[PDB]
């Protein structure tokens, strides 16, 4: 489905 | 063996806390994770929501990647995160890191996986 692949940031 | 989806989940996932107890979170988090095998990962970010939360932001805030890509996702609600980060006495393999608590807004890529 369409899921996270990557944490880009934060705020 | 290892899919991206499931790679997301084992360096960023952290549901059984709601946030970093102490200094030494980190520490045995990326140990656990294995993120010191090889080497020392340098940065990581752990988000102490669960995953059904987590994999929700990819129907959350479109904004554009620090790459120019337009996969991401900004969640419109702050997330508990604990910021992990190499110390500069840190070396392979007595990797070092300084757990930083924040609550903030995350931001993800997100694939059609």
């Amino acid at each position: 489905p369409y899921v996270p692949v990557h944490f880009a940031a934060s705020v | 063996k290892e899919t991206a989806a499931a790679k997301f989940e084992r360096q960023h996932m952290d549901s059984s806390t709601s946030a970093a107890s102490s200094s030494n979170y980190c520490n045995q988090m990326m140990k656990s994770r294995n993120l010191t095998k090889d080497r020392c990962k340098p940065v990581n970010t752990f988000v102490h929501e669960s995953l059904a939360d987590v994999q929700a932001v990819c129907s959350q805030k479109n904004v554009a990647c620090k790459n120019g890509q337009t996969n991401c996702y900004q969640s419109y609600s702050t997330m508990s995160i604990t910021d992990c980060r190499e110390t500069g006495s840190s070396k392979y393999p007595n990797c070092a890191y300084k757990t930083t608590q924040a609550n903030k807004h995350i931001i993800v890529a997100c694939e059609g996986n």
